[PDB]
RNA sequence: UGUACAACGGGGUAUUGUAAGCAGUAGAGUAGCCUGUUGUUACGAUCUGCUGAGAUUAAGCCUUUGUUGUCUGAUUUGU
RNA sequence: GAAUGUUACCGCAAUAGUAAUUGAACUUAGUACGAGAGGAACAGUUCAUUCGGAUAAUUGGUUUUUGCGGCUGUCUGAUCAGGCAUUGCCGCGAAGCUACCAUCCGCUGGAUUAUGGCUGAACGCCUCUAAGUCAGAAUCCAUGCUAGAACGCGGUGAUUUC
RNA sequence: GCAGUCAAGCGACAUUGCUAUGUCGGCUCUUCCUAUCAUACCGAAGCAGAAUUCGGUAA
RNA sequence: AUAACGAGAUUCCCACUGUCCCUAUCUA
RNA sequence: GUGAACAGCCUCUAGUUGAUAGAAUAAUGUAGAUAAGGGAAGUCGGCAAAAUAGAUCCGUAACUUCGGGAUAAGGAUUGGC
């Protein structure tokens, strides 16, 4: 078994799911959903759709580049298959990806910072160019 | 003549008339040999279609070319929460075939029984069973009686079950009365055990298991008044022929000068009883069990339910059976699980089914995740969330 | 196993996982410490605007973007204007 | 007269699947039913005790 | 299943009726080939003879050297571009289809083969997967 | 007259794709005042941040610790 | 669908129909056979061709979910938000429907045709037949499945004080 | 067929040389027959294997 | 007593397409 | 108004709401469409459908009664500011 990431949405591509499209390159294009297979047969880039992981990788919607991915590698080399190593990959994996996820949600708080400080802002202009509006009101 | 040209008959002709069945629940037609050299045990079980997935399995078929090799399939699951015993019938054999001989109902009966007896039960009175239930106490012979009389004459012992509808996610609110045949140990065992079961319930696991092979017995999707194009596959006409070209245009000959039965006319389509043979189960579920839908090859604990719940479906939350296949009748209908029939001895049944991993997203759309875990640390923190 | 809740093992099982595990646990406690997850940003500050001043700032706000929220859908079925002129305010009683 | 007529569940009261709703047919005879009523009332008859004891139709020009 | 197959063939899409032109993908000069009949297959009424990938088909040059025009050889379909059910959970499909010419007996008649080879031929053909210097 | 039913509402799962509005020392370039040589103030398709935002969600999807409403309308049946 | 004392549930089956079909692949085995060329049985195991019954798990196809976005003419003073262009057009598109264009499944007992026999006279031998009888076909009858006689049948619960 | 040949019976079998004047055809459909092309089961053939010929029931 | 032109008769090539393999879905 | 156009569509002045209708969307039809791979292998026969369609620029063969073929054929562009 192997869960494939989509080319288009870097998405999890579980076993019988999507299609794969092979090109004379002699390389494999998997997709999840027929919607990223029909985006990419139409010549898209998907650095340029908001709704793909690449064009928020690219413009730092979200944390492109983190410690904890360097766990996650294409592992040419494999391993003997250690009892003792099975288990320590089993708890390590949980602890990174709560890692993952805290330092992901810290990020997401970063970068939505100062929000209040508009909105208190927008609020105020609507206040004060809206008198007659308040009169009425009480 | 000769036409020039044989093809095979359009649709077989065993599978008429093809009308409507006279009820959704598929009555089982004959039971296994009932050898009474083993314990006693029941033959078939009752459970509701909930949905289909798939399955990834390490195919050990030793001589084929997918020999440890991993294979991806379908497998449909059926509710099948625990079966509660509720009377028993004893046949007789006669010269013209066998005789219901009486009929015993337990003590008490549940209100999803008591349902099924009545199409106006929020007028009724709810008199199911107020003199049965008098006559059965107060002496402890009346039942006795009819207990000797069925072991002193029947021959094949059959237990009146239902199904616990309120705890599947149906509305429907009624239970589907059914005959199973006992078999197993003499005619006399096969009561005494029926009679210790007596408002008690029968689990799933007891009458299968992993790897065993079962038929599945249940009412097909129904599709009203079908063209005889689809109802038998006929051939179209090319184009704008005259009255019409998705008809078969020829009926029959001058002699005979009626038109035969077998010439495929237009009619009803579906919603008829089909028995479906050789179903492998893949697994054999239970509600109390967290994890489900876990294997040893996956390590997660998520229930085999997929994400959001199933297609027109609520939650299983009981047992289940997994079955590989498609199983006649559409989700959330009444099928009739029932043993092989027959001392089945292919590799197939043979054959241990280890489940890899199981399939558990969303049905309602192009689910990319199994569990909401995987959804919320692929996406991510929303605005919603703060 | 060969699997997990995602991102499979085999991605994951490499050779002194320990050690791996260890200098992010090391990097977490190097930013706990500093404050990098300020979850405690419950209150907010400006020029002396205090809480009841700013609250009902948000709540005259809100209530302005309602009425003219309201007065948008009243304009909009009232107007008609598509279809036919408005009849002169003039004229009727 | 029930040739080629539609099929309805109100027709088990009287058993006859083919059943139909002549509402000018029923308005008239309702009609001419509260006018016998009124004749009735009129001479004198008990309104409790009456019953339709004969009722004819017949073709017109 | 004709002489060279080494196993069972998989039930997969019907991707080349006959009629189908397919590219070549060996260098024994041909470009194209025009399928006339389908080895193995069992005909019907009404029901063209389909080829498939890994499957044997007698086909016609219609371009490339003049010398392999006209004449009706055994070919092996390399490429389908029809989606078909890969065991592993895959609904994979190619960019072109394509088929290469061999002898009866599988053997190759272009000493190489150019371009992706489909797993399902060249692991039923060893001549082709021999010839063959891609694999899916 | 209660794990009772129905209309909404809250969540889960999906579809699409980043809504109105605000601000920008982004924005090919063209104009008033002035006096540069990042002048400033105007027009400016687009782009950037709120904003994986906004909208729909069963008419044959799952759930409902909430709000509102409903629960004696006619006929027939006898060994 | 009336009449079967009423309704309801669970059942038997008189009867009618009937289905599976064919080739390949491993082992047998490069073994018996064969001077060489070449080259098999049986049993066991694995797929596929045609046909039949199901079903949307996955993928393909449909868009009136007019669900979500964009595009042109025109109109509401402008923005927003909207009407018409016979479903305006374009992209995606769930639910629904459906495709060897996608998936699963399609049992095994008796009696027989030709054929091999056993015993055994006719004919003081012989005989496969005259009596009896052992087996032997995709055949016939059965197992199984489809419908259930609406005037075929059985069991069970309730059976209206007012 | 022509012209012979001998001969059990009242002429069988064997035997001698050569030797289109009409419109029906095709797509779908159901059923039936065997005078069996293929599939099941068998016998005889120079069947050593392989391949093949004929014959018997079987639609 | 042969150019152009053609709702003139017939043959062939590119694109094309549900005529077909094999049919399926929608709208009034 | 868009558009070369009284081609096609919307709008103003003016004139109409007249075609029996209520409920459902079974088969089969009438009118209009979509479709994975092959691209005529279907059919008596490319019957029907489809495909290019306007404008700007390059280029345009045989024949010829030199007037035509010709928009031959085949190629590049089309929005907004």
């Amino acid at each position: 078994m192997r869960i494939y990431q989509c080319h288009f949405c870097s998405s999890p591509c579980y076993p019988g799911h999507g299609i794969m499209f092979v090109r004379n390159d002699a390389k494999e294009f998997r997709f999840c959903r027929s919607k990223c297979h029909k985006a990419f047969k139409q010549r898209r880039n998907p650095r340029k759709l908001k709704w793909t992981k690449a064009f928020r990788k690219a413009a730092g919607k979200e944390l492109a580049v983190d410690s904890t991915l360097t766990f996650a590698q294409r592992r040419n080399v494999p391993v003997r298959y250690n009892r003792e190593l099975v288990a320590t990959t089993l708890k390590a994996m949980a602890r990174i990806e709560e890692i993952r996820q805290k330092r992901e949600r810290a990020f997401y708080k970063n970068r939505m910072r100062g929000n209040k400080e508009k909105d208190f802002l927008r609020d105020k202009k609507l206040v004060e160019s809206n008198p007659e509006l308040l009169r009425i009101r009480e | 003549s000769h036409r020039k040209y044989e093809a095979p008959r359009h649709g077989h002709l065993g599978f008429l008339p093809r009308k409507r069945a006279a009820s959704i629940r598929a009555r089982v037609k004959a039971f296994p040999k009932d050898d009474r050299s083993k314990p006693v045990a029941l033959t078939s079980f009752l459970g509701y279609k909930a949905g289909m997935t798939t399955i990834v399995r390490d195919l050990d078929r030793p001589g084929s070319k997918f020999h440890k090799r991993e294979v991806v399939e379908a497998v449909t699951v059926v509710d099948t929460p625990p079966v509660v015993v509720v009377g028993v019938v004893g046949y007789v054999e006669t010269p013209r075939g066998l005789r219901s001989l009486t009929t015993v109902w337990a003590e008490h009966l549940s209100d999803e029984v008591k349902r099924r007896f009545y199409k106006n039960w929020y007028k009724s009175k709810k008199k199911a069973f107020t003199k049965y239930s008098a006559k059965y106490a107060q002496d402890g012979a009346g039942i006795e009686r009819e207990l000797a009389r069925i072991k002193k004459y029947a021959s094949v012992v059959r237990v009146l079950v239902h199904t616990q509808i309120r705890k599947t996610p149906l509305a429907q609110k009624k239970a589907h009365l059914a005959e199973i045949q006992l078999n197993g140990g003499s005619i006399s065992e096969k009561v005494d055990w029926a009679r210790e079961h007596f408002e008690k319930t029968v689990a799933v696991d007891s009458v299968f298991e992993q790897n065993e092979m079962i038929d599945a017995i249940a009412v097909t999707k129904g599709h009203g008044f079908e063209g005889v194009t689809h109802r038998w596959g006929t051939k179209k006409l090319p184009r704008k022929t005259h009255r019409g070209l998705r008809k078969v245009a020829c009926i029959g000959a001058w002699h005979p000068a009626h038109v035969m039965w077998s010439v495929a006319r237009a009619g009803q389509r579906g919603y008829h009883s089909r028995t479906s043979i050789n179903h492998k189960i893949y697994r054999v579920g239970k509600g109390d069990d967290e994890a489900n839908g876990a294997t040893s090859f996956d390590r997660t604990k998520k229930t085999i339910t997929p994400m959001g719940g199933f297609v027109h479906y609520g939650e299983i939350k009981n047992d289940f059976i997994m079955v590989k296949g498609c199983i006649p009748g559409n989700r959330k209908r009444i099928v009739t699980l029932r043993k092989s029939l027959y001392t089945n001895t292919s590799r197939k049944a043979l054959e241990e089914v280890s489940l890899k991993w199981i399939d558990t997203a969303s049905k309602f759309g192009k689910g990319r995740f199994q569990t909401p875990a995987e959804k919320h640390a692929f996406m991510g923190t929303l605005k919603k969330d703060l | 196993p060969e699997i997990l809740d995602g991102k499979n093992v085999y991605d994951f099982l490499d050779p002194e996982i320990a050690a791996k595990l260890q200098a992010l646990e090391e990097e977490e406690e190097k930013l706990e410490n500093e404050g990098f997850y300020n979850s405690d940003d419950e209150e907010e500050i400006y020029d002396g605007f205090e809480a009841s001043e700013v609250d009902d700032i948000k709540e005259k706000a809100a209530w302005i973007r309602n009425r003219q929220k309201t007065m948008i859908a009243e304009a909009r079925n009232r107007k008609s204007l598509k279809n036919k002129a408005i009849m002169p305010r003039s004229k009727l009683t | 007269f029930n040739s080629s007529i539609g099929r309805t569940a109100q027709g088990k009261e009287f058993g006859v699947t083919k059943a139909r709703w002549p509402a000018k047919s029923v308005k008239f005879v309702q009609g001419l039913l509260q006018n016998a009523a009124a004749n009735a009332e009129a001479k004198g008859l008990d309104a409790t005790k009456l019953y339709v004891s004969h009722i004819q139709v017949n073709q017109a020009p | 299943s004709g002489n060279g197959a080494q196993g069972t063939k998989f039930r997969i899409s019907l991707g080349l009726p006959v009629g189908a032109i397919m590219n070549c993908a060996d260098n024994s000069g041909a470009r194209n080939l025009y399928i006339i009949a389908v080895k193995g297959s069992g005909s019907r009424l009404n029901r063209l003879p389909a080829a498939s990938l890994g499957d044997m088909v007698m086909a016609t040059v219609k371009k490339g050297k003049p010398e392999l025009r006209k004449k009706v050889m055994p070919a092996i379909v390399v490429r389908q571009a029809k989606s078909w059910r890969r065991r592993d959970g895959v609904f994979l499909y190619f960019e072109d289809n394509a088929g290469v010419i061999a002898n009866p007996k599988g053997e190759m008649k272009g000493s190489a083969i150019t371009g992706p080879v489909g797993k399902e031929c060249a692991d039923l053909w060893p001549r082709v997967a021999s010839n063959s210097g891609v694999v899916v």
